[PDB]
């Protein structure tokens, strides 16, 4: 059934699974027209498809040309997501195909179920977790490749960098969700935290800074303080 | 006019014949039902006074044979049987008619309710949904499950309604996933009407039969089938104009005939609100929407 805090260790067992987040697929700017009406302009988007055990991220870039001449784009975006996830599964060797796909938004359930009819054994599950994957576009290297795309494109990343050499998947996912929650709550301050010290760099082949174990403890504590701070500023506590 | 005689009424029972129902007392002298209109299917149904568990009954057409009812004290139910001796039957019926031992089905210079509820229902199609090829009449009861219900356990006692499933490969063409899920016209018109039912009359026949089994026997799987067949039409953007007009008449009489006190269990809020207010055909069911709003404004 639905994924929640009670069955949370299931994410890090040995059954292949993917999270699918569709938040950033259909992205618009709302602006005024010369006549004083309101119009939207779409910008490139992406599907965020993540294996939480390995860190492997299948970032399918959604180029604005997809939407040309189409109606009801927010509905189309869910079906486009499901089409692309199904295409990804079919492209994978059988032993790499997931046994479960967890959608972060329940409106993806029926579109994905219908697109995956050929895969009766792949379970499509919602979750009651509020995961912060919408903030993927606050990661500079992911945002850069999406915005520069001139055509549909899939780009593969490891969202954990080399962390799994030193920590477990459970811990790596917790670090990731903390970083993304911080970037979602106050992007400027989170980015300031991550880049404050100029002697800590991002390897060309990585997404995050090369922190030592002790610096990650410092960073993580600073992220927790940020989230609680904003929770104070937000609710006056 | 035709007759269904009863050998006797050894146990106290409520007897239904089409939309009428009446009571007979334990060992009260009673030999059956006369003046049954020729040209329609009919259903004769039973609910025992001592155990209201299991409503059960028989679909039949008097043109297809001479049928009577006889209580079986071993299996504990009223059974329909066919009498092949035609002169014996006429003579039994004549003795019962002379002695005024049969209740009279209403005549009435005005009613069309039963016609309107069974317009497209044919015995031959009933006998393919209810498989018991040695009898010309068909038994249904409260507990019988449908083929689709069994997929999700005795196959010979099943209601073989046409399986409808909106998230199935039959319903969804490869490459037209969104199109076919949001607009069921290709499933309705190509797969079901052209492919399986052959015409809309057979579709409406199964829809009408499903409703009547839900209403008369409280058959839950029949209620599911009735709603699915309605939803498949209302969720199609492209439906022949004559089908929509006829569907409105069909549902009108079904809603008119439904007991007001059975609506809580016999009507599915989601399907009806979607069909009357959200679907492609939200503006095409004027008679049905008017009677639903005046009789069951709560559900909506
Ligand atoms: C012998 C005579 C025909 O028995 C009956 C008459 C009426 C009824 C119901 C209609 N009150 C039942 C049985």
């Amino acid at each position: 059934g639905a994924m929640n805090s009670s069955n949370y260790a299931e994410l890090f067992n040995n059954d292949i699974k993917l999270f699918v987040d569709d938040t950033n697929v259909y992205r618009v700017t709302v602006h005024k027209t010369f006549e004083g009406n309101v119009a939207t302009k779409a910008i490139n988007g992406c599907i965020f498809t993540l294996n939480p055990k390995t860190g492997h991220l299948f970032l399918k870039i959604i180029h604005t040309s997809v939407w040309a001449g189409q109606k009801r784009l927010s509905q189309l975006a869910k079906w486009k997501t499901a089409e692309e996830v199904s295409a990804l599964v079919r492209s994978l060797p059988k032993e790499e195909q997931p046994k479960q796909i967890i959608v972060t938004r329940k409106a993806m359930l029926d579109p994905l179920e219908v697109h995956m009819l050929d895969f009766p054994n792949i379970a499509i599950r919602p979750t009651e977790l509020r995961l912060p994957f919408s903030a993927a576009m606050s990661i500079d290297k992911l945002s850069d490749v999406v915005m520069k795309a001139t055509e549909p494109q899939m780009v593969l990343f490891n969202i954990y960098d080399d962390w799994l050499d030193r920590i477990s998947s459970y811990t790596a996912f917790s670090r990731l969700t903390l970083l993304l929650r911080a970037l979602k709550t106050n992007e400027e301050s989170a980015k300031m935290i991550l880049l404050s010290d100029p002697t800590i760099t991002i390897k060309s082949y990585h997404l995050w800074p090369s922190f030592t174990d002790e610096q990650w403890i410092t960073i993580e504590s600073q992220m927790r303080d940020l989230i609680l701070t904003e929770y104070g500023r937000k609710y006056n506590v | 006019m035709n007759t269904v005689p009863f050998t006797s009424a050894p146990i106290e029972v409520t007897i239904g014949i089409d939309q009428y129902s009446f009571n007979v007392k334990e060992n009260q002298p009673f030999h059956g039902i006369k003046d049954i209109p020729i040209g329609h299917v009919h259903v004769i149904h039973f609910q025992h006074a001592d155990n209201s568990s299991m409503r059960y009954g028989y679909w039949f057409d008097c043109r297809m044979g001479n049928f009577y009812i006889q209580y079986d004290p071993k299996d504990g139910l009223y059974k329909m049987m066919e009498e092949r001796d035609g002169a014996k039957f006429e003579n039994i019926v004549h003795n019962f008619k002379e002695r005024q031992m049969m209740v009279s089905y209403p005549k009435i210079d005005e009613d069309d309710t039963w016609y309107n509820l069974t317009e497209f229902v044919q015995m031959d199609k009933i006998r393919k949904i209810v498989r018991k090829d040695e009898n010309q009449f068909s038994y249904v009861d409260s507990s019988m499950t449908t083929v689709q219900e069994n997929e999700l356990s005795d196959p010979a006692h099943s209601l073989n309604y046409t399986v409808i499933n909106f998230k199935s490969r039959e319903a969804i063409r490869p490459g037209h996933e969104m199109e076919d899920f949001l607009d069921k016209s290709y499933y309705l018109n190509t797969v079901m009407l052209q492919g399986i039912f052959k015409n809309s009359s057979n579709y409406f026949g199964e829809l009408q039969f499903a409703f009547l089994n839900a209403m008369f026997f409280g058959n839950y799987g029949s209620s599911l089938q009735w709603h699915a067949m309605i939803e498949l039409i209302c969720s199609s953007a492209t439906v022949p104009k004559h089908m929509l007009d006829k569907l409105d008449e069909i549902l009108y009489y079904q809603i008119k005939t439904l007991p007001e006190q059975y609506s809580d269990i016999l009507l599915n809020e989601r399907v009806w609100n979607i069909c009357l207010y959200s679907s492609f055909q939200k503006n095409s069911l004027h008679n049905t929407e008017k009677i639903m709003e005046n009789k069951y404004p709560e559900l909506l």
